[PDB]
RNA sequence: UGAGCCUUGAUGUGUAGGAUAGGUGGGAGGCUUUGAAGUGUGGACGCCAGUCUGCAUGGAGCCGACCUUGAAAUACCACC
């Protein structure tokens, strides 16, 4: 659901409502609302039934989607314990935690997982910081880290997303480009809707998912109908 | 929106004058800082700083409680006084002195004890 | 006349910086109605140099990442 501000208005002539389609035609308009010269990547944000505000109660966890997400494969590893070497030729583009705070800050944005070790989440959030806590960092608290490095990033180089939440309900996961046709769209978000039920926590609810929706780059956002074993507009 | 300020950058009212009333009384000395219509801000005395009758009655006293009165109107933002005075209490010029010193802008002072024609029996102090 | 949950407008706490790193997660220079950039200036925010915001304004144009405040970043999306 498109959103206005100074920043970005080549949207307002491209999207012009907060409203929700069927997936069919979800994807037809977000290839209008498209900003970007290039063929932008694509996300869901989904928006889950669950009243967990603790870390550990939230939902956590990693999984690999069956198609594509325009996304680089460039992958990056905070780490001071676990094995570097073979993360980095695992498919990892960069490696480190003084200065990969300032590496993965530049050139292109698009990582798959920015993965940190156990050994080092210290000096990633606590003590020592590395990007602020937003969602393209390695969080914090929850689940998201191991101390299999060059495992996590095999995995990442085969378009995994990472999920979880914190206080308020969003999960946003990369899950296709803008020029989509809505059933590889479909099987993307029904791969990632089992693997947040596989790695779903005590605290959330039966209808699981609130609300689903589809977001390009540069472009805005418009809403789905889809969450299909879950939606709350079924 | 940054951190917020070490010591306030704002004030709450800015109502800019008043009337600092005394009641330099024969044991004590109020001071009250009213708005011009009469209704009291704040106050403070003599008597409150660490005095009995025997000492809250000087003008040494007194010129402490002009300064915790001052204190007590400063979120009203008074600046500007005239000065009104009653009571046979010394509490009346060391007061204003150290009120004017207490960062606000006297202007005038005038007499407010009420004064009789003959009037009704006097008061007994030391059975005079 | 008191309070919350939420949606939204305004607003962002880890401090400072020229200034405005809430979280979570993704991501990067873009037009056809409009303009941010940036200058000027009202508003807001605040640290006094600026940004956030609207208008004059550019409208074949433009803010990142270099640089920098800091333990650490900063086009710009979506969600709560």
């Amino acid at each position: 659901m498109a959103k206005l501000t100074k920043r970005m208005r080549v949207i307002r002539e491209k999207v012009d409502a907060t409203k929700q389609y069927d997936i069919n035609e979800a994807i037809a308009l977000l290839k209008e609302l498209a900003t970007a010269k290039f063929v932008e990547s694509v996300d869901v944000a989904v928006n889950l039934g669950i009243d967990a505000r603790k870390s550990d109660q939230n939902v956590r966890g990693a999984t690999v989607l069956p198609h594509g997400t325009g996304r680089s494969v460039r992958v990056a590893v905070f780490t001071q314990g676990a094995n570097a070497e073979a993360a980095k030729a695992a498919g990892a583009e960069l490696v480190g935690m003084e200065d990969l705070a300032d590496q993965i800050k530049k050139g292109e944005m698009n990582f798959d997982v920015v993965i940190a070790s156990p050994d080092a989440m210290r000096v990633v959030g606590q003590l020592g910081q590395v990007l602020g806590p937003r969602g393209l960092m390695p969080n914090p608290k929850v689940g998201t880290v191991t101390p299999n490095v060059a495992e996590a990033v095999k995995n990442a180089k085969a378009g995994q997303v990472r999920y979880r939440n914190d206080k308020n309900g969003i999960i946003h996961t990369t899950i296709g480009k803008v020029d989509f046709d809505a059933d590889k769209l479909k099987e993307n978000l029904e791969a990632l809707l089992v693997a947040l039920k596989k790695a779903k926590p005590t605290q959330a609810k039966g209808v699981y998912i609130k609300k689903v929706s589809i977001s390009t780059t540069m472009g805005a956002g418009v809403a789905v109908d889809q969450a299909g074993l879950s939606a709350s507009v079924n | 929106a940054k951190a917020p300020i070490r010591a306030r950058k704002r004030v709450r009212k800015q109502v800019s004058d008043g009337v600092a009333h005394i009641h330099a009384s024969f044991n004590n000395t109020i001071v009250t800082i009213t708005d011009r219509q009469g209704n009291a801000l704040g106050w403070a005395t003599a008597g409150g700083s660490g005095f009995r009758g025997s000492r809250k009655s000087t003008p040494f006293a007194a010129q402490v409680a002009a300064e915790r009165c001052a204190d007590a109107v400063k979120e009203y933002g008074i600046k500007n006084l005239e000065v009104m005075v009653k009571g046979p209490g010394p509490g009346r010029e060391s007061t204003i002195r150290a009120l004017n010193a207490a960062g606000f802008r006297i202007t005038n002072i005038t007499d407010v004890t009420p004064i009789p024609h003959n009037g009704c029996r006097p008061p007994k102090k030391r059975r005079v």
